[PDB]
């Protein structure tokens, strides 16, 4: 395993409360609320998915153990525009359906001082252009589930130096603040959607513990030691760490993760698999006998 | 003189930055790129370097445009029948002649054949016309004349296969350019009687359009020679 | 050369299996997670299946785009090392594989209500890698297993058989050899139900042996939907066991 | 705002419990807490209206 | 075949000092093109380039220009439809970088390169190797005909099947085709390609200079 | 395949185009990602394989056998490459398949003595390729897979005598019996070339940013023909100083054997 690690297996193509079937009833009480993951008839209640029976109130519903991720009402997102069309963008989030973005609905360099123009929306190209990657909070809602995004914030906007990486949205919940600050100097933004960005931390992340018209520029810091790069490198594999062993990612894993890690000397060995399923039990165990 | 007259695609001509003595003091030569020229950059022995090079085969052509002195020399190359002219691409501001596609309600969509050149000489741009790949622009009702901006009737202004002479206010989308008629050198030029069916029809009046063969006479935006 | 028969007066078959026995099922969800948004590998005797649920996604073309309905689309891969025998050319184009794959999805068509995922498409790629009878019945059941676990909402299971006919009694579950001896009705079951989705018969069928080997069918396809049930069921004690 | 209400009939928490200051966030700036969320959140729908 | 006229489908087909000559303009149909012609010893080559472009692309959104080539077979039926692509694919890679692509936003340049003809004479008691450097040839002259932009001029040689494409006066590598032959022909067979390359160059600039006067 | 912003790519070129080499995950310009192969299941087939990368990259090779006249059938070894949704015509597809025949050679890469059965007739080998799934250049994922199809394949073993010119006996091959097919099967690895430095087995995000790449065979325990520069994308595409294709001859030619010695495990 000098050069490369190949696992080998012959004579298979691969290798390896109650119970819920398909076809099979919940409940008989015709007084349920019937929710999502449910089907009904009279008074059988039947299960559509395959997951676990939920009870809230009146409102039986089953929970998939599998399944797309859902836009709600306030969440912070991280997506990557996939077309721009009319006065609007449609960013890719990881949904059923792409971002929706509205002119009105993003802030202009220079701001207040800035006088509204009739040029903006055929030069909507010149702030989001295909590929970039950005800031948004899910404002609203359409009818059929889809989400418009806004970026009419500082904390919102364009993402650059630094680089991107994606984990199942289901390892991702919904918190006071997504944006947290991490020792080597770099900063992680924790997309709701599972969409994560590290960069290198900025003044603005500084700000928070304690130029309006270079906020669309693709330009980088020109000024960006190894150490940072390098440590990118590193959170950047232990987040894919903690993904591997289905571990909710949260701050407090990802540094803990990070320090933990600094056994392995070359960054490079954290890709295997035995170390990042040690990795991640020993954050689990550390959180055993710390609690 | 120190640069070669014709340069290759390819052919080193000027540095980037140059100077010369006289007078007794330095008078400091600006290149900078053009039509047909393009600033890339080359290294040698680890040494960078950019340098002015030309990307199509023609003669050189310099031109100045713009205590101590200061200057600024442009830098292009020129080809030398067949005619391309490429780097001619609509600009707010321009001239073009379009030909109407379609005529909807509040608006009327057309198709740019030709872009007026700066001192008349136009610049063809060569396309298929069964195809799609002719820029497409549209014209606003609003932009049909400055006289009553608001209401206008696009049927009696335009016509479909009527040859109109109008101005880009701005790119817009990939789709449709920003076509205006506002002034009195712009509107439809050449056009025929009932969609082309009839005989040549000429401009008159700035509203109305006659035909000193058949004696018909069609409503139409009009220009002025 | 050699020569064989159909049903021995022994009550054995080619094979050895008797009139009644369903082949070696095995059954595999999220297989391919980094592919697609729900997969399945099936292994239904010799017969062997990918299947790739994309979706539901945005359309590539706006032009192909239902605002009341998600877009469903299925292609069938049969590779040309499905059988023994090699097949020299692609069978992409056939037209008994266009009507396959026009048969699957207006079996679904049903079986999803599909007004839930408006402005989307749901892309079904398979990829059959060994073939050995009953192909249709094991597509049906790979289709179902990798929608599934794609969390795609669907009313109830669609369970597939075979059905091999020989005298006055059918076969459960027809092989390559059997199929070629005697026709086969392919059935296509909804959930627990009496129901049929897909009813399929290309050969020649007595018409007094229809309503009995129907009834084998739909007994069969029963324990056939149980199956599934305990397979994903038990592979969801098996992964939490693995978690614990 | 500061809620008008007084006394709290149907209550799952205690009027005392609803009534109460919490500390700003950072992100967020603090406000009067709704004094029924918690009805609202975990009281039953009548049978009838299902 | 409803398309085209194969005939009788129960039918069988038949079953039995370095010179060029360029010249390129002579088709009103494209933005450019060219002529390439070489004969050497008993096996000689001549092929057509066509270059339409460059054309906009209606909704396109990408920042530069794109590049599309195809090979085909003008007369001789010899080389593979796979094989054919392989080449498209290797001169895609060379140009890309020779080609000023920001100079065409929301564009594309397609390239056209009929093979008419290839004449190959075997004494009896790879093979499309030796065209890929004229295919080159081809393309640079009716790229430059055309009126883009090319950063530099491409060229290229073949050397015991090894195929080297070169810019910049040789000082670096645009292109690497390697099949068959002898190995340790590394040194040499950069040495020998760099002076094809240098002949070719010049008689290719010289080419432009004769039919642009 | 990867879209990526003008900032990350930027980003991605200085990380690795430095001087010190960093890959994004960290990786060595000579490390290879975890793979997983498993073979010899298509009881159907004399042999198979199926790769999966780190990256969800899947492919399926499979390895079929046919009785030919080896004086009318001059290539013994034909491969097929596949991709479901994805049609068999374009460019990509016919440029690989083109590409591993050569490297797959009757008298070129791979020993067609041990396909030879008598005087007249011999194995033709049809070596079917699937890829399910791959974000980069997929033709060293498909080699690894051949090379370990190839390497479990069983072929019928023959019976009847080996002299067709006199005796002419139909070629018999007994039941049950068969011989493991013997062969060397080449590898075929790709390099990226971003700036001055050379890194083996290219991510995708690497192959988006770097200025060109090496396709570069490898049999019998050195550099074999074909030799292909490739441009691994289409915007970035850069000339190449010759000491780096010389570089990267040099560096598969000191890590190949690492590979072949983590693959020859039977």
């Amino acid at each position: 395993s000098e050069v490369i690690t190949i696992t080998k297996r012959n004579g298979a193509f691969q290798n390896s409360s109650q119970i819920v079937t398909p076809g099979e009833l919940v409940t008989d009480d015709p007084i349920w609320m019937r929710g999502h993951g449910t089907y009904f008839l009279d008074n059988m209640t039947y299960s559509s998915v395959a997951g676990t029976v939920s009870r809230v109130n009146r409102l039986l519903s089953v929970i998939p153990l599998k399944g797309r991720y859902a836009p709600e009402t306030g969440d912070h997102v991280v997506g990557r525009i996939a077309e721009v069309g009319n006065k609007r963008w449609k960013v890719d989030i990881g949904g059923k359906q792409h971002a929706v973005l509205m002119l009105g609905s993003v802030n202009l360099p220079g701001g207040i001082l800035r006088r509204k123009s009739e040029s903006d929306e055929l030069q909507m190209r010149s702030f989001l252009k295909e590929g970039d990657l950005l800031n948004a909070e899910v404002q609203s809602l359409f009818q059929d589930g889809s989400a418009s995004l806004h970026t009419r914030s500082l904390k919102y906007g364009k993402l650059r130096n630094g680089m991107f990486c994606q984990v199942p949205s289901s390892l991702i919940v919904r918190a006071k603040n997504h944006t947290h600050n991490l020792p080597g100097n770099i900063t992680v933004v924790l997309g709701v959607n599972g969409y994560i960005w590290l960069r290198k931390t900025s003044q603005m992340d500084l700000a928070r513990d304690t130029s309006s018209w270079q906020i669309y520029s693709d330009e980088n810091d020109p000024s960006i030691s190894n150490n940072i790069r390098q440590a990118i490198c590193r959170y950047a594999n232990v987040i894919k760490a903690l993904a591997f062993c289905e571990i909710g990612i949260t701050q407090q894993r990802i540094v803990s993760a990070y320090e933990a890690s600094m056994v392995y000397s070359n960054v490079g060995e954290l890709i295997e698999k035995n170390v990042m399923e040690s990795i991640g039990s020993d954050i689990l165990t550390a959180e055993k006998m710390r609690g | 003189f120190q640069f070669p007259e014709i340069a290759y695609p390819g052919k080193l001509i000027c540095p980037q930055y140059g100077t010369e003595n006289k007078d007794g003091e330095d008078i400091i030569f600006n290149y900078v790129p053009g039509p047909g020229t393009k600033l890339i950059q080359y290294e040698h022995n680890g040494r960078t370097l950019e340098a002015i090079t030309a990307t199509l085969v023609g003669t050189v052509r310099c031109e100045e445009e713009k205590r101590r002195t200061v200057k600024n020399i442009l830098v292009s190359v020129l080809p030398g029948a067949n005619n391309d002219f490429a780097n001619n691409l609509p600009k707010e501001g321009d001239i073009v002649l379009t030909r109407v596609t379609r005529l909807s309600l509040q608006r009327a969509n057309v198709e740019i054949l030709a872009v007026e050149d700066k001192p008349a000489t136009f610049s063809v741009s060569q396309a298929s016309s069964d195809l799609g790949e002719t820029f497409r622009g549209i014209i606003r009702s609003q932009d049909v004349r400055s006289t009553d901006r608001d209401r206008v009737k696009v049927i009696e202004c335009f016509k479909p296969g009527d040859i109109v002479r109008a101005q880009v206010l701005s790119l817009g989308d990939g789709t449709n350019y920003y076509l205006t008629t506002a002034r009195n050198d712009l509107g439809v030029v050449f056009a025929r009687a009932a969609n082309g069916a009839g005989g040549l029809m000429y401009a008159t009046d700035w509203q109305m359009m006659t035909s000193p063969v058949t004696g018909a006479t069609e409503k139409r935006k009009c220009a002025k020679p | 050369m050699s020569r064989l028969e159909i049903y021995s007066p022994e009550g054995l078959r080619l094979d050895g299996r008797r009139w009644n026995e369903l082949r070696r099922f095995e059954s595999s969800i999220n297989t391919h997670p980094h592919a697609a948004d729900g997969s399945s590998y099936m292994e239904q005797g010799n017969n062997k299946i990918i299947t790739l649920v994309k979706g539901p996604k945005e359309p590539r073309l706006k032009s192909q785009m239902d605002t009341s309905k998600a877009l469903l689309n299925v292609s069938v891969n049969i590779t040309k090392f499905s059988k023994f025998e090699r097949s020299k050319s692609s069978h992409k184009n056939e037209r008994r594989v266009l009507e396959i794959q026009t048969s699957l999805v207006r079996m679904f068509e049903k079986n999803v209500m599909l007004n839930i995922y408006p402005r989307t498409v749901i892309d079904i790629e398979i990829h059959v890698l060994e073939q050995d009878g009953g192909i249709m019945g094991s597509l049906i059941n790979g289709i179902t297993l990798a929608l599934i676990d794609a969390g795609i909402s669907m009313f109830d299971y669609i369970s597939g058989i075979s059905v091999g006919l020989y005298d006055t009694t059918p076969l459960l579950d027809t092989n390559s050899l059997e199929e070629n001896a005697m026709s086969t009705v392919t059935l296509g079951v909804v959930g627990k139900s009496e129901k049929l989705s897909l009813l399929l018969v290309e050969d020649k069928i007595p018409l007094d042996r229809l309503e009995n080997v129907l009834a084998i069918g739909i007994a069969g396809a029963h324990r056939v939907r149980d199956l599934m049930d305990e397979e994903l069921r038990k592979h969801a004690q098996k992964r939490v066991s693995n978690a614990s | 705002f500061i809620p008008l209400l007084k006394e709290k009939p149907n209550a799952l928490k205690p009027l005392s419990e609803s009534l109460r200051l919490v500390d700003d966030d950072e992100n967020n700036p603090s406000h009067y807490p709704h004094p029924y969320e918690y009805e609202i959140d975990h009281q039953e729908y009548s049978p009838e209206i299902l | 075949d409803r398309r085209r006229l194969l005939g009788p489908a129960a039918a069988k087909p038949m079953a039995f000092e370095q010179e060029l000559s360029l010249h390129t303009g002579f088709i009103e149909n494209c933005n450019g093109s060219a002529l390439v012609e070489a004969r050497s010893l008993g096996h000689q080559t001549s092929l057509i380039s066509a270059v339409y472009g460059p054309r906009s692309i209606r909704g396109s959104f990408t920042s530069q220009g794109t590049i599309s080539i195809q090979l085909k077979n003008g007369l001789l039926e010899k080389y593979n439809t796979n094989e054919l692509k392989e080449v498209s694919s290797f001169l895609m890679g060379i140009f890309n970088s020779v080609v000023n692509l920001s100079r065409y936003p929301k564009s594309g340049i397609d390239i056209f390169v009929y093979l008419t003809y290839d004449k190959d004479l075997t004494n009896n008691p790879s093979q499309i190797s030796s065209l890929i450097p004229h295919c080159i040839t081809s393309i640079t002259l009716a790229l430059a005909d055309a009126g883009i932009e090319l950063v530099d001029m491409a060229g290229a040689g073949e050397a015991n099947g090894t195929v080297v494409s070169f810019i910049k006066n040789g000082e670096e590598i645009v292109g690497f085709w390697k099949d068959d032959g002898d190995d340790e022909d590394l040194l040499e067979c950069l040495d020998r390609c760099k002076e094809q390359y240098n002949r070719y160059r010049d008689l290719m600039i010289s080419c432009l200079m004769n039919q642009e006067t | 395949h990867m879209s990526l912003s003008v900032a990350e790519k930027s980003y991605l070129y200085d990380s690795l185009a430095s001087t010190p080499s960093i890959r994004p995950d960290g990786r060595l310009p000579h490390q290879f990602r975890p793979i997983e192969i498993f073979t010899d299941f298509l009881p159907s087939s004399n042999g198979s394989s199926r790769i999966i990368a780190s990256d969800g990259s899947e492919c399926i090779v499979s390895i079929k056998s046919k009785v030919v006249d080896h004086h009318v059938e001059n290539e013994l070894l034909q491969v097929d490459v596949d991709i479901a949704g994805q049609r068999d015509d374009a460019l990509v597809v016919e440029t690989i398949t083109s590409l591993l025949n050569k490297v797959l050679k009757s008298g070129s890469g791979v020993d067609s003595s041990k396909l030879q059965l008598t005087k007249k007739y011999s194995f033709k080998i049809f070596v079917d390729v699937l890829v399910i799934s791959s974000h980069s250049h997929p033709i060293s994922l498909i080699s690894f897979a051949i090379y370990s199809a190839l390497n479990s394949t069983y072929l019928p073993k023959l019976i009847s005598a080996f002299d067709d010119l006199e005796v002419e006996e139909l070629p018999t091959f007994h039941d049950y019996d068969m011989v493991k097919l013997d062969i060397n099967p080449p590898l075929v690895f790709i390099l990226a070339v971003v700036g001055n430095n050379m890194l083996l087995d290219p991510a995708a995000n690497e192959s988006e940013v770097a200025n060109n790449g090496l396709i570069i065979s490898w049999s019998n325990g050195k550099i074999t023909s074909p030799i292909r520069s490739v441009a691994l994308n289409d915007s970035n595409v850069k000339s190449f100083k010759p000491h780096l294709l010389k570089q990267g001859l040099a560096m598969v030619e000191k890590y190949a054997p690492d590979v072949v010695r983590s693959l020859e495990n039977l």
